[PDB]
């Protein structure tokens, strides 16, 4: 069903943390609005509300997370760990990382900035988008990618995974290395 | 069933708990900002005045839309109002309900059927604890069983 | 805690706020236009113990279905403006207004306070200002000297009687202040209210025309509180309040036992 | 709950439904034509507990046939409709029947409702219309705007006085109606009742023949309340009140001994 | 909480305004052309319970009916108070510009010579001027005002009366100040010669008093008092039910 | 405190008002050139609960 005024009242601990573990909830409010924590891991929602704005950190592992609205603003991290999300929107807010380990994501959008790591382990992603920089390290094991955009920069160690790289890109500033 | 009604600085008639009361047109009930003399009829309609009109020009602009369903399909909600059991059902607008004005319709708890019945709560709570206490002391016996 | 202990403990709140709000009307039993207050009470939300899901009509009259409430509360005082009687003094500064409308007097911060309290006197420069603190009415109604009587008319127009000449001398006239929503004012003490969000704007105009109501010179407005409608709900409140306190020694005694058996 | 307890909670819910009614009686102490209700108690059936079959004029002086009973219950809450005193007004437009008859006016929902209450007036159209609500006396009574007096003769013959023209005209006539059992009238409010099943068909007529009371203008009936009965029946109805009080706080005393011994 | 507690405080309102009433009647035993009230009592709403068990809420004041009843004649020696002999109302122009209509006659002259009201100075419809040159002042019992003027045989005219009834009088919204405003239910404004057509008759130099019975309202405010007390016992009662159940379960 | 306490005040002031009137007259029973005085009466505001129709 839906999220009331109500509903989310029986959710809420003492610092504004949303805990929807496995309830049968499909959707939330438009312009929600969560003081802290956000926890939607194996839940049948298929869309998250436009304007949602969280304090806190996103977790939607093995849920049903497949479309986010543009807009969203997350202070701490998203937590995608085998969701059912296929695409990225542009102009999200995230202050952490996004882990999209064992997702069906395809494409991302570009110039995409993360301020941590990234995972795309097992993901039918193609080709990482131009102008792509990432604050941590790159985790691409078990995924579809076998060519590096032109520039991207990853302040960390990129981890190959085993997929065989067959282009490097031109202009990379590594502050780590580079592992199979 | 509050009927602690009340008029904001828009016009909307509202109750003490700031809930929008609807009427005949299954919206909110919107006044006149002007008026001097508001009465609710018998049946829930609305006669207001206008701000500085004459006692003849009394004029009727809405009717509160009172519902007489079958009290055993109700269920209350979380937030203290009754609804429907079952979902995405209309509330037909009952013609026989009645409002008395001037009063204030307060709670039926039977202060005194609690009472009775918490003092019974108190001993049926407290001969299962007894129970629990039997069932410990029943198992501490068994324990000499494998003494050997 | 015991959940059972704090549901009790709302009721024991919520009666003392109308304790609170019922002495106060008896202490202003005999205040010139003053308006009693209500202490409003409502019910707390019902939260689902058996079924986390949040669904409460799958099936509320089963155990799963149960929902719990969290007590009563306190939501609003709210004022009941009704008109009071009327005190014929035999003092000409004291003013009423017959129906609606507000008198206005300037706080010395700047803004003005809305009162129905029409006890005015004149200060040593000879402002019509309030029998209390002194604050001036708005607007500004300065008397002579040489007037030997004060005439308020029905519409506020106030006029002196000067010797030497016939006809009285207008010096002012005053003004009343109406709002859609009254209840909505901010008492602020000293017979005074402070314009709110949920009153609306002021609504300004001579006191006799567009509705408003009518000036009445040696004339005051009694308090509207009915002293046996206190005394009625003194005694409910008292009784509530004490059934609040057994079910609490009740939860205490039922604790009490279970670590004393067990 | 325990046996003991709901057995002596059912005298405590008859006695409260019973000081409501004596309350009610007392409130309408001075309401034109009110008829009193008096409570009516009745005791619950009772339970062989012994007998697995029910039988019982075997051995009812035996322990086998030992019957329990379940409390008491208020069963009919009756209207006494006995003749209430006259109160003699001067104004013209309020009226009484002498003897068994009720007036008959309309509701707005089109049916026809009955009361005792003689308390009328007239509307700005001139028909003669409750005092109250505003509804119309039916058969509906215009009376013109020339006429100078209102006579109501004993038969409800509505008569007038018009200047230039000697004999009154009459411009209709009132008609009362009776009821074989009028206990059995829903009572609404207002000073009005409806016809129910259990009350009987309408009877109407003319009021003076046939058995019907007489209309008797410038008179008010007074309402038939007993202020003394209801002072005595309070006196009764706390007593017992406490007396079910004391039987709960035994047992509840007697079955805290036995988990607290045991 | 306990029914019978709001049951008998209901009573207790109905009689407070009961009284109030009394103590205006009362108040205006003076007044000239005052109308005496009553106060209409009525129960409330009956509830159906244990489900044929009704149980009243109590009793409320629905309206304030006023009998207009002709009062007593006082006869004065002032040459502009006048009365009216049966059904009718002085017609007076309010400040707003309304036409209010009142039974009080105690009638007056302006700096212009305008017969106006004695109180507040409110001008009668239509309007009357005395001229200076008038030496008396005379009403006709038809409303016709004429004066005597020197030097010249036969009272001028100067203007006539008329007067307004109401079929429902009762239903006429009193404003103070003997004043009254018409209403929906008070009908319609019936004006013509007073003297004609069921109009009463203008009565020179005569008042009107009060209708108040001074010895019905000292009686009725003896039931008044007991009923008022006896109410009060209930609650007392109750109360004391209360206190003993809470200090006993 | 009560409504009927302050309707009966404004009575006992109005005829306190009314005795001074008449005790002023007999003062003056044999003043040159001295107009006899009545004292005038009026209703006060009526309280609008319920509007007549």
């Amino acid at each position: 069903y839906e999220l009331d005024y109500y509903s989310k009242f029986g959710h809420t601990d003492n610092y504004g943390n949303l805990d929807l573990r496995n309830k049968p909830y499909t959707q939330l409010p438009s312009g929600f609005v969560v003081k802290g924590n956000l926890n939607i891991s194996q839940t049948p929602i298929k869309k998250l509300p436009k304007g949602l704005d969280v304090g806190g950190s996103l977790e939607a592992t093995n849920s049903a997370l497949k479309t986010i609205r543009s807009g969203t603003k997350i202070k701490g991290y998203a937590n995608l760990l085998g969701s059912k999300i296929e695409s990225w929107p542009r102009g999200i807010k995230l202050g952490g990382y996004l882990n999209l380990t064992d997702t069906p994501l395809k494409t991302l959008p570009a110039k995409l900035r993360v301020k941590g790591d990234l995972s795309v382990i097992r993901t039918p992603i193609s080709a990482l988008p131009e102008g792509l920089v990432v604050d941590g390290n790159l985790y691409i094991g078990g995924s579809a990618l076998q060519v590096f955009p032109d520039t991207m920069t990853v302040k960390g160690n990129i981890f190959l995974g085993g997929n065989k790289i067959t282009k490097w890109p031109s202009n990379l500033t590594l502050g780590g290395a580079v592992a199979p | 069933r509050n009927g602690n009604l009340k008029v904001d600085q828009n016009g909307m008639l509202t109750n003490a708990s700031g809930h929008l009361v609807l009427g005949e047109n299954d919206a909110p009930i919107t006044l006149p900002i002007p008026l001097s003399k508001i009465e609710i009829g018998r049946d829930g309609t609305i006669s207001v005045l206008p701000q500085g009109a004459p006692a003849e020009e009394f004029q009727a602009v809405d009717r509160i839309k009172l519902v007489k369903p079958n009290d055993q399909s109700l269920f209350k909600d979380t937030n203290g109002l009754f609804r429907h059991k079952t979902p995405n059902q209309p509330y037909e607008a009952d013609a026989t309900v009645s409002l008395q004005t001037g009063a204030i319709e307060g709670s039926n708890v039977n202060a005194v059927g609690e009472m009775t019945a918490l003092i019974d709560l108190q001993r049926q709570f407290e001969m299962q604890v007894k129970m629990m206490s039997t069932a410990e002391e029943m198992d501490k016996s068994s324990d000499s069983l494998l003494r050997m | 805690m015991h959940p059972a202990l704090w549901v009790s403990k709302t009721g024991l709140d919520a009666q003392q706020t109308n304790i609170a709000t019922i002495s106060n009307n008896l202490a202003n039993a005999s205040t010139v236009g003053y308006k009693k207050s209500r202490a409003v009470f409502e019910d707390l939300f019902y939260q689902n113990i058996n079924q986390p899901g949040g669904q409460s009509s799958q099936n509320t009259e089963l155990p799963s279905g149960l929902m719990l409430g969290a007590g009563s509360k306190v939501v609003a005082t709210q004022k009941v403006h009704t008109h009071g009687n009327a005190q014929t003094t035999t003092n000409a500064l004291d003013m009423m207004v017959e129906g609606d409308g507000f008198f206005q007097v300037t706080l010395p911060d700047g803004n003005i306070g809305y009162t129905r309290n029409g006890q005015f006197t004149l200060n040593g420069e000879g402002t019509l200002v309030t029998s209390g603190s002194g604050y001036p009415v708005e607007p500004e109604i300065v008397i002579p000297e040489d007037a030997i009587s004060i005439t308020v008319g029905t519409d506020g127009e106030v006029s002196v009687r000067v010797r030497g000449q016939q006809d009285n001398q207008v010096v002012g006239q005053l003004t009343i202040t109406d709002f859609v929503n009254p209840g909505g004012l901010e008492p602020i003490g000293q017979n005074l209210y402070l314009p709110t969000g949920a009153s609306g704007d002021p609504q300004e105009g001579v006191p006799g025309l567009d509705g408003l109501g009518e000036i009445r010179q040696s004339m005051l407005e009694a308090s509207n509180v009915n002293v046996t409608e206190e005394l009625v709900n003194m005694i409910e409140a008292q009784r509530v309040y004490e059934m609040n306190s057994k079910v609490i020694s009740s939860v205490d005694k039922m604790m009490s036992f279970v670590n004393q058996q067990l």
